[PDB]
């Protein structure tokens, strides 16, 4: 407990809204958060990326210089701006060889031509930093030329226009990105893979939009009961059908079928696997989903949090404290069926659900174990993390450890958290935690 | 036999009854051999000396003002027996029974949010109407009542709402050419408050707004509405009722990431001289639980009132929210109307009573004997009281010595009741045979002593019944 570090950042930033773990070519692991707040040198709240090398005091680091500068680009008689005020950089950092992806979900764009314009919707532009050859690109598939008319016209299909993306980022072995962001197809979501090397390549200064030929966007549908699903809320990486060659992706929507929520298993090429759907309504089954073998014999498993749900102990109370579901993939090629597994919390409106960040083995065994996220936990009410001891038949439902949260009420210490990644080299993942409240960032190294 | 009267006095008639009430004095003559004038009235009748002289005080309870309880037209009658006078010995205990019955209607106050989002427009008039028509209800069901109501469309921050081009933030309905008034979080209207009319009047001035995801901030309204106090104006002695209105989806806890909004909505108030919710751009949808807690300790009862094409989401959310009700929101309200008068026919009250003015020196013992029919001791007041119930308590006091003010009033004021009952005792120390005193009489040897109902009382020692014994002679041996 004594070894929990604290990094800071400029006042009043919300500095810890989201963080990742950086490993360029060098051999130097840092830690990169994203603060949505961040004050530039134009006194505005645009966004900020800090890519903190391993302190043992923590403190303020050193900004990332990124182009925080509106673009007000000219080509093919139209006029494309990048909104770049309160753009909230940073929402999503992730790292792969010697490149940095930092997305800003908020960071308007608009196309004006005539009177018609596209409109600064929060399309979502991702900044793409190599700093050992000095490159700074950008990436955004949302935006196009199509303006609102059109997509009024088309009944809103392939509505590319407040995609938010950027919203969960994950990075496949094979090298290639994969973005989610449940913004898209008006709010249905939607999720875009792309290599990083082929956009690197394909990248030109003063540009800002040209057509992907690698992209590959998901398949539209117009089934009613995904709209307002929020499809693409959480997106995992993972096989499930068998096909180690195949990857195959993992989408958690906490508001699928009227707020109902679920989960879908679909191949490389968007097309659905299998479907799960949560036992509880209202109790926000999909905001986070973590996609790792629990038991251990080679197949992927499903671990869903519902921070909202509510469960009863005495005198039929129905009392919101949340749930976490465990979904066990069946032997040989047979579909998934009921949970595998229900675990429940104990704090009272903590939220016990609303982040899952895999924690890989703690004790090195074989067993895998995770973390959950308590954000507004504890007996005080300021916030939780719960560490789960995995076992080969499922998950213990009573948490091994249990972490509070040091900082005042209001800090909302856990809703931000990753894991599965060390820093020191010791074997053992480090835990770190982006508390925005108090606009500093928890790093705590897990002692089996 | 000797009983106590006879003994340990037989000196004055305020000592030989003090002894104990049951005593009686013989005030007309008669042989002293058999030390008569103390002892119990039966004994004396068996000696005889009843020339309409006896002297038994008894405690009598004379009731001034009983009007009749109130059955059903200005009196209000809730406390029958209105002013009792009572007549009380030293040493003395006597019982009563006060009978109360509940005549004043249950007060309550209702709290009506509506959502003014584009969709809703349709929908938008009838929502008014289930207002209006609710405030009918419960005018015809009872007398006092406060209503108020609340307007929410969604939070006012991207992607909720339309920021390009710049009107669109004082006009987002540009791309249709149409003027709406700006999206707005939570604006609290009209207070609870018993003018119907200013409510109906602000209820039908409400516009409409536009945002741009279907799923609405209803949570922040109903959270605002529970938690302030002031601005709502809450009765604590009174019931509450909360009717929502939606013709779509509700935003839920955690939405807010989508617009950059994690800090959850904390049970504290945030609106204050502006009517609008200043922290809505910084706090999140409230979860289920806390609206729960919220309903629960404030003791408010949920009415979502929603339209069928989403009822079943409704009718979900109430089967996991206990206490609250659902119902169809369309031309008619029915639906919506008979759950609210199931409700409000669940209404229990208490009926506890008080008493004051009262010197610590008089002590008293109560029994309860409610609907039930069952007598209990030492229970002042009985649980699950309904309207029209009548519930007696037989009130046992008993005083010890004469007060010196030898008047007194107190009160009994049932809880929450403005009608109380007023008491009013006296107390007579002295004997009757008293008021003759004869301060002077030759029977007292020769005018030589004071004379006092048949016993010359003489000198600082003089004892003998012939007032002739002296204080130094007659010692015999
Ligand atoms: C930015 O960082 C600050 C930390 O310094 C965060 O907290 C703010 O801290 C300032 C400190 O200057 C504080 O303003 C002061 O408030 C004092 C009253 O509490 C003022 O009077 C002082 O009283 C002292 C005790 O009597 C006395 O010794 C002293 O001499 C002085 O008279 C003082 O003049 C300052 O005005 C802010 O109130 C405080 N803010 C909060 C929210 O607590 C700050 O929050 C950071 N910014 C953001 C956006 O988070
Ligand atoms: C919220 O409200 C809705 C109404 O809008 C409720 O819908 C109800 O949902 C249940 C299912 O949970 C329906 O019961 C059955 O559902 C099956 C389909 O589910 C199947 O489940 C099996 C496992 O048992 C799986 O193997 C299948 O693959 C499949 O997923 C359906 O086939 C049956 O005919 C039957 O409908 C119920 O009918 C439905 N009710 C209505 C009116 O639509 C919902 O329950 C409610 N939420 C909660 C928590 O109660
Ligand atoms: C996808 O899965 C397939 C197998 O299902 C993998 O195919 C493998 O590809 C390698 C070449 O990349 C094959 O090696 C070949 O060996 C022959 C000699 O036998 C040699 O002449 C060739 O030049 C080549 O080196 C290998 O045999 C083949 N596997 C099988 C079972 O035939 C493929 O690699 C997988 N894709 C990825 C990206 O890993
Ligand atoms: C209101 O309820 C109380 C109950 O506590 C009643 O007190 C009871 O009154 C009766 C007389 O009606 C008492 O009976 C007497 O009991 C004594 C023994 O204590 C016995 O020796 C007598 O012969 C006689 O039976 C009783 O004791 C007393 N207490 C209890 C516990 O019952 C009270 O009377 C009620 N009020 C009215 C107006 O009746
Ligand atoms: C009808 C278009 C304008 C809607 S709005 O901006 O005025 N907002 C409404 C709420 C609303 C939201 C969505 C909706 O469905 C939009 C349909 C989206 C269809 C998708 C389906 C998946 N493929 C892409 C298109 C309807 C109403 C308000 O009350 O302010
Ligand atoms: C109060 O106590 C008196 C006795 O002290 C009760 O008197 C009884 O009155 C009923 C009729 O009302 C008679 O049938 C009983 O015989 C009486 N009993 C005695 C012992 O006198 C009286 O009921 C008590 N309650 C009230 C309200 O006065
Ligand atoms: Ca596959
Ligand atoms: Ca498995
Ligand atoms: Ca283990
Ligand atoms: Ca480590
Ligand atoms: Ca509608
Ligand atoms: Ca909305
Ligand atoms: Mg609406």
């Amino acid at each position: 407990p004594v070894q929990l570090t604290f990094y800071a950042g400029p006042n009043g930033s919300q500095f810890g809204f989201s963080l990742d773990f950086h490993k360029d070519s060098h051999g130097r692991v840092a830690i990169v958060v994203g603060a949505p707040r961040t004050l530039g040198p134009s006194q505005e709240e645009t966004g900020g990326v800090f890519l903190c090398p391993w302190r043992a005091e923590g403190g303020q680091c050193p900004s990332l210089l990124f182009d925080l500068r509106d673009e007000t680009r000219n080509v093919g008689s139209q006029t494309l701006q990048t909104f770049k005020a309160r753009q909230g950089l940073g929402a999503s950092v992730v790292s792969w060889s010697d490149v940095i992806v930092a997305c800003a979900p908020w960071q308007h764009w608009n196309v004006l031509e005539k009177t018609e314009e596209a409109e600064k919707t929060p399309v979502g532009s991702c900044f793409l930093a190599q700093p050992e050859s000095g490159r700074r690109a950008e990436y955004s598939p949302c935006r196009g030329n199509t303006l609102s008319r059109i997509y009024v016209e088309n009944d809103f299909s392939w509505d590319k226009r407040y995609c938010e993306a950027g919203f969960s980022s994950v990075v496949t072995q094979a090298g290639e990105l994969v973005l989610g962001a449940p913004g898209g197809y008006y709010f249905l979501g939607l999720l875009a893979q792309a290599p990083v090397a082929d956009i690197f390549s394909s990248y030109r200064p003063g540009i800002l939009l040209w057509h992907v030929s690698s992209q590959s966007l998901s398949f539209d549908s117009s089934n009613p009961e995904y709209f307002d699903g929020y499809w693409g809320y959480s997106v995992a990486v993972g096989e499930f059908d068998g096909d180690l060659n195949t990857t195959e992706y993992v989408v958690g929507a906490p508001t699928w079928s009227w707020t109902l929520g679920a989960v879908e298993i679909l191949d490389s090429y968007y097309q659905r696997l299998h479907r799960l759907r949560g036992e509880q309504m209202a109790s926000y089954f999909g905001h986070s989903v973590a996609v790792t073998d629990v038991n251990g014999d080679g197949r992927h498993d499903l671990l869903v949090g519902a921070p909202l749900y509510m469960e009863s102990r005495a005198d039929r109370k129905l009392a919101e404290v949340g749930r976490v579901y465990l979904f066990l993939q069946p032997r040989g090629p047979h579909a998934l069926g009921a949970p595998s597994l229900l675990l429940t919390g104990t704090q009272l409106y903590g939220r016990f659900g609303s982040a899952i960040a895999p924690l890989g083995d703690l004790d090195r065994d074989g067993y895998n174990d995770i973390a959950v996220a308590a954000p507004y936990g504890g007996p005080s009410g300021r916030g939780q993390v719960l560490v789960f001891l995995g076992q080969s038949e499922g998950l213990r439902s009573r948490p091994s450890q249990v972490l509070d949260s040091p900082f005042p009420t209001g800090s909302a210490f856990g809703f931000s958290l990753r894991g599965a990644v060390d820093i020191d080299d010791n074997g053992y993942p480090d835990l770190i935690v982006g508390a925005y409240g108090a606009n500093q960032v928890a790093v705590y190294r897990a002692q089996p | 036999g000797p009983n106590i009267c006879t003994t340990r006095g037989v000196s004055s008639c305020q000592q030989c009854l003090a002894v104990s009430p049951m005593c009686a004095w013989c005030s007309d003559e008669a042989l002293p051999l058999g030390s008569p004038r103390c002892d119990l009235k039966e004994n004396l009748l068996k000696d005889n000396c009843a020339p309409e002289s006896i002297e038994f005080p008894v405690s009598e309870a004379r009731v001034l003002e009983d009007r009749p309880l109130s059955d059903k037209s200005s009196q209000v009658t809730q406390v029958s027996p209105q002013r009792i006078a009572l007549r009380l010995r030293p040493d003395d205990s006597k019982n009563f029974s006060i009978q109360v019955r509940q005549v004043e209607d249950y007060p309550v106050d209702i709290y009506y949010l509506m959502d003014l989002s584009y969709s809703m427009k349709d929908d938008l008039w009838s929502i008014q109407n289930l207002g209006t028509k609710l405030a009918t209800q419960m005018r015809k069901l009872t007398s006092n009542l406060r209503i108020g109501f609340g307007a929410f469309v969604d939070k006012p921050v991207s992607p909720y709402m339309y920021i390009s081009p710049p009107e669109a933030l004082e006009n987002p309905c540009y791309d249709m050419k149409t003027t709406c008034l700006p999206m707005f979080g939570y604006k609290h209207v009209l207070t609870l408050t018993d003018q119907v009319t200013r409510f109906n009047e602000e209820v039908k001035k409400q516009s409409v707004s536009r945002n741009r995801d279907a799923p609405e901030g209803g949570f922040d309204a109903i959270m605002q509405a529970t938690v302030c106090d002031e601005k709502i104006g809450w009765r604590n002695d009174a019931s509450h009722l909360l009717v929502f209105t939606t013709d779509a989806k509700t935003h839920i806890a955690l939405d807010g990431r989508l617009a950059g909004i994690v800090q959850p909505n904390d049970g504290q108030c945030h609106v204050g001289s502006d009517n609008h919710y200043s922290a809505s751009t910084t706090m999140d949808y409230p979860s289920l639980g806390l609206m729960t807690e919220k309903l629960s300790q404030k003791n408010i009862n949920l009415i979502f009132a929603v339209t069928e094409n989403v009822v079943n989401l409704y009718q979900n959310y109430s089967e996991l929210i206990p206490g609250t009700t659902v119902g169809v929101l369309s031309m008619d309200s029915s639906n919506v109307l008979q759950l609210i008068v199931d409700a409000y026919g669940k209404i229990r009250s208490k009926v506890e009573l008080e008493v004051r003015d009262l010197p610590e020196e008089l002590s008293l013992s109560f029994n309860a004997t409610c609907l039930n029919n069952e007598v209990i001791p030492g229970l002042k007041s009985c649980m699950g009281l309904k309207i029209g119930d009548t519930v007696s308590f037989s009130i046992e006091a008993k005083v010890r010595g004469c007060p010196q003010e030898k008047e007194k009033s107190f009160t009994i004021k049932p809880v929450g009741f403005k009608d109380s009952l007023i008491v009013q005792v006296t107390f007579d120390c002295d004997c009757a045979c008293q008021a003759q005193a004869e301060p002077n009489s030759h029977r007292c040897n020769n005018g030589n002593g004071t004379f006092e109902c048949g016993v010359c009382r003489c000198g600082p020692g003089w004892l003998g019944s012939q007032c002739e014994c002296s204080e130094e002679d007659y010692r015999p041996s």
